[PDB]
DNA sequence: ATCAATATCCACCTGCAGATTCTACCAAAAGTGTATTTGGAAACTGCTCCATCAAAAGGCATGTTCAGCGGAATTCCGCTGAACATGCCTTTTGATGGAGCAGTTTCCAAATACACTTTTGGTAGAATCTGCAGGTGGATATTGAT
DNA sequence: ATCAATATCCACCTGCAGATTCTACCAAAAGTGTATTTGGAAACTGCTCCATCAAAAGGCATGTTCAGCGGAATTCCGCTGAACATGCCTTTTGATGGAGCAGTTTCCAAATACACTTTTGGTAGAATCTGCAGGTGGATATTGAT
């Protein structure tokens, strides 16, 4: 009965995903959200396949970087577990809450 | 056969006639000098070479011959200056640079 | 719900590419809310460019133009 | 539908004769050239207006470049530029 | 001659606060505000028109620009005020 | 002979703005409605910020609006604060604000 | 002898300066710093007095906003004392060296 | 004075009391001793960058005098738009 | 130190999806040859305001003492996230009508362009006006020792 | 809580510099009125490519177990905030010479402006190749338990 210790697989995932470039969010679900959010701005809309793709590419690129800054904030407070206050602080200094 | 292109005169690969056309129809000024499209095309060609040269090496370094997005990202974010110039740009399918904060590594 | 369609495993994967080793249980919800605000801001601008051009189809360029205005310039889909 | 794709390819072959490039990569390059063009042209526009001038010249393109590009990159961009205008001006 | 939106800022000032004045440094800031917003809007109009292969900037471009630039309520009211002014200017004859 | 501002029922100069549009090279042509619509939007916005600056002055027992008044009006209003989130109003100071943990 | 407890005069000062708008850096000294840097950049330059005031106005608005962000980074660490690490965290997130 | 002298080490003109006052308006209650030198460093880089562009705008206008507009345009470029000096 | 279980590399193989070399019809470019126009440099110069020297005085920077208390280091102990493998739902993949996105033709309302004519927003120069900055006293807090 | 030291609050009060007030000239605007030109909306349409339906494909939700991380409590010290003494250098008020900035007329190199001719860069349907990504196989490093 084998088992990897806490964090050993996490580190492994970090290594894997920083090597690759594939989108990490499942497309269909992402597309639903996009369309849903849009319907609030103009009813009965169509989307070029590439329009949805540009938005997903932009969104993951954004979140990933926000996860980088969040990590730095957790670490600044001598932790290794990112928390909401960490995301809040980052966006706040980014001026996204200013 | 003869009428020589402006790009060939300036000894450039980039289209001077087009850069000139694009400056005019761009509404940047009432008039556009003759040298501007030349100078500007020269600058775009140079920068284009700068990135391709670096992205090419990233391709070599990966035992690959065809330059893909990943290669371009690796070339940009690894160059202090190019990285600064594209500090607020996102290269689709570029991924990030491999990087793990030390304090997150297993305590050897 | 759709926003809930952005699953824990996916958010965790993003965090990973971002270099995160340990993730608090409350991050997931927090993240969606952030992702939601992002999309609203961007889509709202894209759709404004769609209507301006009297169209019923948002185009990659409408998104690219939006992104540029948000200071989120994207290479790969035009402009 | 114009694009800098061919000239991008030509420059590629001078730098890495045996290296190719994927579409998605070519698309990224294209965006790159348009972005820089817009940034440089725009500054040159402001430059002229600030000085109540009706014309955008090589002068304006150079300063625009000094303001936009990082140190060393700017240095070379200025030379390449100056070179091309000279060669051009010295040709029947 | 150096033009300023000053006399116009002052007229409006008297409309909203009949007995209030403004220091020149405050007026100076106000003049910068009017120029700044003008440029952002015209700028947006400029691009909006190019993205559409349109050589003309109309009241319509100015409107989408305003929509893109100003926050919620400000945008709602500005569009209204501008529409209103065009409609009226239109009807003088 | 009436001005276009009067014709439009505006206080801001419709001619100056139509003129400025041209000289700024934003397009080949500038329609007649553009300057009218823009002069209105410009006017509407200065009214808003002057309304709020005037109140700030009043609150600080002042008759003449000064920079700090403009700064308080902008930073205290969400929309304006957002519209000017990267603008620096010289001689405006900051809004009084002390984080909780710093108190006794 | 009367003596205010440590931190009382500090809050007094915060309320004092947050209630005012005059510049806080001595004028002449700031001007020399401007001339020194400009000079070690291009000799023989002159300055409109208002160009130096515009620079001081912007530099003080810049530093004050930076100290706020720094203050937040320190409190994030459960501290009340700002340290270089805080100033650095804020600038890295702000994208001034990220 | 009798004169024409060398500018040198003026960054120290940004005194500790003056930096403290700035942190105060910034709502800061306690300051570590290492903050002052770090602040001078941050200020110097800020200035070098605005002056570099401003002075670039001056040269382009073939002038010897840096104007407030030069500084105002340099600030806009840098995303730090300034109101009150002509822009 | 000694295995035992896994994850990680690697060298080789190969099918095909995306990269490419070819052909040709061609309109939008781009180059070219001539006549016309004009922006902005050179040259003269009026006059703003920038550099600078001067003197005085008090707001403030500097430097020291002293000890309160904030920061860090250390021990502790719940509880919360990570690892996991258990069984199933949604997503991804590939094929078919249709509604819009464009390519085209048209003609009219609207925007130049231009020659006057008239009204206005700037200005520098005289002079009076007026909010408030900053000095003052003393009455209401706010602090901190006891 | 009561009490003494101090800071803050604040309405009263007038000289001063910054704001509001004309009288003037005004050419630069902005408006007025043809004449010429055209951009783009509107109608009609043909091919894309976008939305949707079926199905074979595979990453996620769920419950359990527990080690390890993060916050609480305790402790010690050295550093940073008050407070105070001393004195210089910044701030202020003025004047002075002259460097440049900015105004004005002048006029040629360079730029707009068609018109004419050549050609290249993009679209398209066809045909062919080829870099490499999954896939296999076996070696070996990593990780974790004892």
């Amino acid at each position: 009965p084998h088992r990897y210790r806490p964090g050993t697989v996490a580190l492994r995932e970090i290594r894997r995903y920083q090597k690759s470039t594939e989108l990490l969010i499942r497309k269909l679900p992402f597309q639903r959200l996009v369309r849903e959010i849009a319907q609030d701005f103009k009813t009965d809309l169509r989307f070029q396949s590439s329009a949805v793709m540009a938005l997903q590419e932009a969104s993951e690129a954004y979140l990933v970087a926000l996860f980088e800054d969040t990590n730095l904030c957790a670490i600044h407070a001598k932790r290794v577990t990112i928390m909401p206050k960490d995301i809040q602080l980052a966006r706040r200094i980014r001026g996204e809450r200013a | 056969a003869k009428a020589k292109t402006r790009s060939s005169r300036a000894g450039l690969q980039f289209p001077v006639g087009r850069v000139h056309r694009l400056l005019r129809k761009g509404n940047y000024a009432e008039r556009v000098g003759a040298g501007a499209p030349v100078y500007l095309a020269a600058v775009l060609e140079y920068l284009t070479a700068e990135i391709l040269e670096l992205a090419g090496n990233a391709a070599r370094d990966n035992k690959k011959t065809r330059i893909i997005p990943r290669h371009l990202q690796l070339a940009v974010r690894n160059d202090e200056e190019l990285n600064k110039l594209l500090g607020r740009v996102t290269i689709a399918q570029g991924g990030v640079l491999p990087n793990i904060q030390s304090v997150l590594l297993p305590k050897k | 719900d759709n926003i809930q369609g952005i699953t824990k495993p996916a958010i965790r994967r993003l965090a990973r590419r971002g270099g995160v080793k340990e993730i608090s249980g409350l991050i997931y919800e927090e993240t969606r809310g952030v992702l939601k605000v992002f999309l609203e801001n961007v889509i709202r601008d894209a759709v404004t460019y769609t209507e301006h051009a009297k169209r019923k189809t948002v185009t990659a360029m409408d998104v690219v133009y939006a992104l540029k205005r948000q200071g989120r310039t994207l290479y790969g889909f035009g402009g | 539908k114009e694009s800098y794709a061919i000239y991008v390819y030509k420059v590629l072959k001078q730098v890495h004769p045996d290296t190719g490039i994927s579409s998605k990569a070519m698309s990224i390059m294209n965006s790159f050239v348009n972005d820089v063009f817009e940034r440089i042209a725009g500054e040159a526009s402001r430059l002229a207006h600030y000085n109540k001038r009706s014309t955008i010249t090589s002068r304006e393109i150079q300063t625009a470049v000094r303001l936009l590009l990082p140190g060393e990159l700017a240095k070379h961009a200025v030379s390449e530029g100056t070179k091309a205008v000279t060669k051009y001006t010295s040709a029947k």
